[PDB]
Protein backbone atom coordinates (compact mmCIF):
# COMPACT_ATOMS: atom_id res chain seq x y z
CA UNK A 1 0.00 0.00 0.00
CA UNK A 2 1.47 3.25 -1.33
CA UNK A 3 -1.68 4.56 0.40
CA UNK A 4 -2.23 4.28 4.16
CA UNK A 5 -5.75 4.05 5.62
CA UNK A 6 -6.64 4.42 9.31
CA UNK A 7 -4.42 3.70 12.30
CA UNK A 8 -2.19 0.60 11.95
CA UNK A 9 1.44 -0.21 12.81
CA UNK A 10 3.75 -1.65 10.07
CA UNK A 11 3.54 -5.03 11.88
CA UNK A 12 -0.30 -5.19 11.59
CA UNK A 13 0.09 -3.99 8.01
CA UNK A 14 2.13 -7.08 7.04
CA UNK A 15 -0.35 -9.50 8.62
CA UNK A 16 -3.32 -8.08 6.68
CA UNK A 17 -2.17 -5.81 3.77
CA UNK A 18 0.58 -6.49 1.20
CA UNK B 1 -2.82 20.82 -9.06
CA UNK B 2 -0.46 19.48 -6.33
CA UNK B 3 -0.35 16.06 -7.91
CA UNK B 4 -3.41 14.97 -5.98
CA UNK B 5 -3.50 11.12 -5.76
CA UNK B 6 -5.68 9.27 -8.31
CA UNK B 7 -9.13 8.92 -6.59
CA UNK B 8 -9.79 5.53 -8.26
CA UNK B 9 -6.43 4.06 -7.10
CA UNK B 10 -7.08 5.46 -3.59
CA UNK B 11 -10.61 4.00 -3.83
CA UNK B 12 -9.57 0.47 -4.93
CA UNK B 13 -6.81 0.34 -2.31
CA UNK B 14 -9.15 1.27 0.54
CA UNK B 15 -11.83 -1.19 -0.64
CA UNK B 16 -9.42 -4.16 -0.74
CA UNK B 17 -8.10 -3.23 2.73
CA UNK B 18 -11.59 -2.79 4.22
CA UNK B 19 -13.21 -6.04 2.98
CA UNK B 20 -9.96 -7.96 3.63
CA UNK B 21 -10.16 -6.82 7.26
CA UNK B 22 -13.93 -7.20 7.60
CA UNK B 23 -13.25 -10.85 6.68
CA UNK B 24 -9.98 -11.52 8.52
CA UNK B 25 -10.42 -9.42 11.70
CA UNK B 26 -13.65 -7.33 12.15
CA UNK B 27 -12.35 -6.47 15.65
CA UNK B 28 -9.82 -4.19 13.98
CA UNK B 29 -12.26 -2.27 11.79
CA UNK B 30 -12.52 0.67 14.23
CA UNK B 31 -8.92 1.66 13.33
CA UNK B 32 -10.24 3.22 10.08
CA UNK B 33 -12.30 5.90 11.86
CA UNK B 34 -11.78 9.20 13.71
CA UNK B 35 -13.57 11.02 16.56
CA UNK B 36 -16.03 12.71 14.17
CA UNK B 37 -16.76 9.70 11.88
CA UNK B 38 -20.36 8.57 11.20
CA UNK B 39 -21.27 4.88 10.80
CA UNK B 40 -24.54 3.17 9.70
CA UNK B 41 -25.22 -0.54 8.98
CA UNK B 42 -29.03 -0.36 9.27
CA UNK B 43 -29.38 5.65 13.72
CA UNK B 44 -25.75 6.73 13.28
CA UNK B 45 -22.93 6.23 15.80
CA UNK B 46 -19.93 8.55 15.99
CA UNK B 47 -16.29 7.92 16.99
CA UNK B 48 -14.04 4.85 17.32
CA UNK B 49 -15.37 3.40 20.60
CA UNK B 50 -19.08 3.53 19.62
CA UNK B 51 -18.32 2.32 16.08
CA UNK B 52 -16.33 -0.64 17.48
CA UNK B 53 -19.34 -1.72 19.59
CA UNK B 54 -21.73 -1.39 16.64
CA UNK B 55 -19.34 -3.61 14.68
CA UNK B 56 -19.25 -6.29 17.39
CA UNK B 57 -23.04 -6.46 17.84
CA UNK B 58 -23.28 -7.48 14.18
CA UNK B 59 -21.59 -10.88 14.47
CA UNK B 60 -19.25 -10.89 11.47
CA UNK B 61 -18.41 -14.61 11.04
CA UNK B 62 -16.62 -16.17 8.02
CA UNK B 63 -17.77 -13.05 6.19
CA UNK B 64 -17.63 -13.28 2.38
CA UNK B 65 -17.81 -10.30 -0.01
CA UNK B 66 -18.33 -10.11 -3.78
CA UNK B 67 -17.71 -6.61 -5.22
CA UNK B 68 -19.39 -5.91 -8.56
CA UNK B 69 -18.63 -2.21 -8.99
CA UNK B 70 -16.70 0.63 -7.37
CA UNK B 71 -16.93 4.36 -8.15
CA UNK B 72 -14.50 6.88 -6.61
CA UNK B 73 -14.31 10.61 -7.39
CA UNK B 74 -12.53 13.58 -5.85
CA UNK B 75 -14.80 15.61 -3.51
CA UNK B 76 -14.55 18.64 -1.16
CA UNK B 77 -11.27 19.46 0.60
CA UNK B 78 -9.17 16.71 -1.02
CA UNK B 79 -11.65 13.94 -0.15
CA UNK B 80 -12.66 10.86 -2.17
CA UNK B 81 -16.32 9.74 -2.27
CA UNK B 82 -16.82 5.99 -2.94
CA UNK B 83 -19.99 4.04 -3.81
CA UNK B 84 -19.66 0.22 -3.61
CA UNK B 85 -22.07 -2.30 -5.15
CA UNK B 86 -21.47 -5.87 -3.92
CA UNK B 87 -22.82 -8.97 -2.16
CA UNK B 88 -22.33 -10.05 1.46
CA UNK B 89 -22.83 -13.48 3.08
CA UNK B 90 -22.52 -13.63 6.87
CA UNK B 91 -22.00 -17.15 8.26
CA UNK B 92 -22.83 -18.73 4.86
CA UNK B 93 -26.34 -17.28 4.78
CA UNK B 94 -27.50 -16.35 1.27
CA UNK B 95 -25.45 -13.67 -0.51
CA UNK B 96 -27.40 -10.38 -0.26
CA UNK B 97 -26.90 -7.39 -2.59
CA UNK B 98 -25.67 -4.24 -0.84
CA UNK B 99 -24.82 -0.62 -1.53
CA UNK B 100 -22.19 1.17 0.59
CA UNK B 101 -21.21 4.88 0.57
CA UNK B 102 -17.78 5.90 2.01
CA UNK B 103 -16.23 9.34 2.46
CA UNK B 104 -12.43 9.30 2.83
CA UNK B 105 -10.83 12.46 4.23
CA UNK B 106 -7.03 13.19 4.53
CA UNK B 107 -5.42 12.92 7.98
CA UNK B 108 -3.82 16.30 7.24
CA UNK B 109 -0.40 15.32 8.54
CA UNK B 110 0.86 12.12 7.01
CA UNK B 111 1.30 11.66 3.25
CA UNK B 112 -0.94 9.32 1.18
CA UNK B 113 -2.79 8.58 4.46
CA UNK B 114 -6.58 8.81 4.93
CA UNK B 115 -9.33 8.06 7.45
CA UNK B 116 -13.03 7.20 6.96
CA UNK B 117 -15.23 10.24 7.70
CA UNK B 118 -18.53 8.56 6.58
CA UNK B 119 -19.75 4.93 6.27
CA UNK B 120 -23.31 4.16 5.10
CA UNK B 121 -24.40 0.55 4.38
CA UNK B 122 -27.79 -0.70 3.16
CA UNK B 123 -29.16 -4.01 1.92
CA UNK B 124 -31.32 -3.45 -1.16
CA UNK B 125 -33.88 -6.15 -0.19
CA UNK B 126 -34.98 -4.17 2.92
CA UNK B 127 -35.79 -1.16 0.74
CA UNK B 128 -37.65 -2.64 -2.24
CA UNK B 129 -40.21 -4.41 -0.07
CA UNK C 1 -28.28 35.25 15.58
CA UNK C 2 -25.27 32.89 14.96
CA UNK C 3 -26.88 29.67 13.70
CA UNK C 4 -26.51 25.90 13.79
CA UNK C 5 -25.43 24.13 10.58
CA UNK C 6 -28.62 23.05 8.66
CA UNK C 7 -30.08 19.58 9.28
CA UNK C 8 -28.33 17.07 6.87
CA UNK C 9 -31.38 14.78 6.47
CA UNK C 10 -33.72 17.70 5.69
CA UNK C 11 -31.19 19.26 3.29
CA UNK C 12 -30.82 15.86 1.58
CA UNK C 13 -34.55 15.06 1.25
CA UNK C 14 -35.34 18.53 -0.21
CA UNK C 15 -32.49 18.28 -2.75
CA UNK C 16 -33.55 14.77 -3.87
CA UNK C 17 -37.11 15.99 -4.55
CA UNK C 18 -35.87 19.06 -6.45
CA UNK C 19 -33.46 16.86 -8.44
CA UNK C 20 -36.10 14.35 -9.55
CA UNK C 21 -38.71 17.10 -10.08
CA UNK C 22 -36.43 18.82 -12.61
CA UNK C 23 -35.33 15.60 -14.36
CA UNK C 24 -39.04 15.09 -15.32
CA UNK C 25 -39.87 18.75 -16.07
CA UNK C 26 -36.80 20.27 -17.78
CA UNK C 27 -33.66 18.04 -17.78
CA UNK C 28 -31.97 20.59 -20.08
CA UNK C 29 -31.68 22.52 -16.80
CA UNK C 30 -30.08 19.81 -14.62
CA UNK C 31 -26.68 21.36 -15.46
CA UNK C 32 -27.52 24.31 -13.14
CA UNK C 33 -26.89 22.15 -10.02
CA UNK C 34 -23.30 21.42 -11.01
CA UNK C 35 -20.00 23.25 -10.80
CA UNK C 36 -16.52 23.35 -12.27
CA UNK C 37 -15.29 20.15 -10.60
CA UNK C 38 -18.60 18.23 -10.45
CA UNK C 39 -18.59 14.50 -11.33
CA UNK C 40 -21.64 12.89 -13.02
CA UNK C 41 -22.54 9.32 -14.09
CA UNK C 42 -25.97 7.81 -14.90
CA UNK C 43 -25.63 4.05 -15.52
CA UNK C 44 -24.85 2.84 -19.05
CA UNK C 45 -22.65 0.04 -20.38
CA UNK C 46 -19.76 0.43 -22.85
CA UNK C 47 -18.67 -1.76 -25.80
CA UNK C 48 -17.40 -4.37 -23.36
CA UNK C 49 -19.82 -5.53 -20.65
CA UNK C 50 -18.49 -2.72 -18.50
CA UNK C 51 -20.05 0.33 -16.71
CA UNK C 52 -19.71 3.72 -18.46
CA UNK C 53 -17.40 6.46 -17.14
CA UNK C 54 -17.94 9.82 -15.44
CA UNK C 55 -17.87 13.23 -17.12
CA UNK C 56 -16.65 16.42 -15.43
CA UNK C 57 -17.79 20.06 -15.37
CA UNK C 58 -21.06 21.79 -16.31
CA UNK C 59 -20.82 21.73 -20.12
CA UNK C 60 -19.82 18.05 -20.31
CA UNK C 61 -22.55 17.15 -17.78
CA UNK C 62 -25.15 19.15 -19.76
CA UNK C 63 -24.50 17.47 -23.17
CA UNK C 64 -24.28 14.09 -21.39
CA UNK C 65 -27.76 14.63 -19.87
CA UNK C 66 -29.03 15.88 -23.24
CA UNK C 67 -27.71 12.76 -25.03
CA UNK C 68 -29.81 10.64 -22.68
CA UNK C 69 -33.42 10.72 -23.65
CA UNK C 70 -35.22 11.96 -20.55
CA UNK C 71 -38.90 11.91 -21.59
CA UNK C 72 -41.66 11.98 -18.93
CA UNK C 73 -39.33 10.35 -16.43
CA UNK C 74 -41.04 8.70 -13.43
CA UNK C 75 -39.27 8.16 -10.08
CA UNK C 76 -40.08 6.33 -6.86
CA UNK C 77 -37.77 7.16 -3.93
CA UNK C 78 -37.44 4.08 -1.70
CA UNK C 79 -34.56 5.25 0.57
CA UNK C 80 -32.87 8.54 1.58
CA UNK C 81 -30.03 8.82 4.15
CA UNK C 82 -27.91 11.95 4.65
CA UNK C 83 -25.04 12.95 7.01
CA UNK C 84 -22.74 15.94 7.50
CA UNK C 85 -19.36 15.43 5.82
CA UNK C 86 -16.24 17.55 5.16
CA UNK C 87 -16.43 21.33 5.07
CA UNK C 88 -20.08 21.30 6.21
CA UNK C 89 -20.97 19.16 3.20
CA UNK C 90 -23.87 16.67 3.02
CA UNK C 91 -23.50 13.11 1.66
CA UNK C 92 -26.81 11.62 0.38
CA UNK C 93 -27.49 7.93 -0.37
CA UNK C 94 -30.56 7.24 -2.53
CA UNK C 95 -32.15 3.99 -3.72
CA UNK C 96 -35.27 3.98 -5.90
CA UNK C 97 -36.99 3.10 -9.18
CA UNK C 98 -36.77 5.04 -12.46
CA UNK C 99 -38.62 4.70 -15.79
CA UNK C 100 -38.03 6.63 -19.00
CA UNK C 101 -40.73 7.17 -21.62
CA UNK C 102 -43.13 4.96 -19.63
CA UNK C 103 -40.98 1.84 -19.91
CA UNK C 104 -40.34 -0.44 -16.94
CA UNK C 105 -39.19 0.93 -13.61
CA UNK C 106 -35.60 -0.13 -12.89
CA UNK C 107 -33.86 -0.23 -9.47
CA UNK C 108 -30.94 2.10 -8.76
CA UNK C 109 -28.27 3.08 -6.28
CA UNK C 110 -27.07 6.71 -6.06
CA UNK C 111 -24.68 8.84 -3.97
CA UNK C 112 -24.65 12.68 -3.94
CA UNK C 113 -22.20 15.12 -2.31
CA UNK C 114 -23.51 18.66 -1.70
CA UNK C 115 -20.99 21.46 -0.98
CA UNK C 116 -21.82 24.87 0.59
CA UNK C 117 -21.74 27.62 -2.04
CA UNK C 118 -20.82 30.04 0.78
CA UNK C 119 -22.58 33.05 -0.77
CA UNK C 120 -26.05 33.13 0.82
CA UNK C 121 -27.12 30.84 3.65
CA UNK C 122 -28.68 27.47 2.83
CA UNK C 123 -27.16 27.49 -0.69
CA UNK C 124 -25.50 24.34 -2.03
CA UNK C 125 -24.25 22.80 -5.28
CA UNK C 126 -23.77 19.19 -6.40
CA UNK C 127 -20.05 18.25 -6.35
CA UNK C 128 -20.66 14.55 -7.03
CA UNK C 129 -23.51 12.52 -8.58
CA UNK C 130 -22.99 8.74 -8.81
CA UNK C 131 -26.02 6.92 -10.28
CA UNK C 132 -26.01 3.21 -11.30
CA UNK C 133 -28.83 0.83 -12.21
CA UNK C 134 -28.69 -2.57 -10.51
CA UNK C 135 -29.32 -4.65 -13.68
CA UNK C 136 -26.32 -3.24 -15.64
CA UNK C 137 -24.00 -3.97 -12.65
CA UNK C 138 -25.27 -7.08 -10.80
CA UNK D 1 -38.57 25.29 -0.05
CA UNK D 2 -35.99 26.41 2.49
CA UNK D 3 -32.82 25.46 0.56
CA UNK D 4 -31.37 26.47 -2.83
CA UNK D 5 -29.41 23.86 -4.77
CA UNK D 6 -27.98 25.50 -7.89
CA UNK D 7 -27.85 28.56 -10.17
CA UNK D 8 -31.50 29.62 -10.53
CA UNK D 9 -33.16 33.03 -10.73
CA UNK D 10 -36.30 33.61 -8.55
CA UNK D 11 -38.97 32.54 -11.10
CA UNK D 12 -37.05 29.44 -12.25
CA UNK D 13 -37.18 28.45 -8.57
CA UNK D 14 -40.94 29.08 -8.19
CA UNK D 15 -41.64 27.32 -11.47
CA UNK D 16 -39.84 24.15 -10.47
CA UNK D 17 -39.56 24.04 -6.70
CA UNK D 18 -42.62 25.63 -4.96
Amino acid sequence: PQYIFGDFSPDEFNQFFV
Amino acid sequence: VMEKPSPLLVGREFVRQYYTLLNQAPDMLHRFYGKNSSYVHGDAVYGQKEIHRKVMSQNFTNCHTKIRHVDAHATLNDGVVVQVMGLLSNNNQALRRFMQTFVLAPEGSVANKFYVHNDIFRYQDEVFG
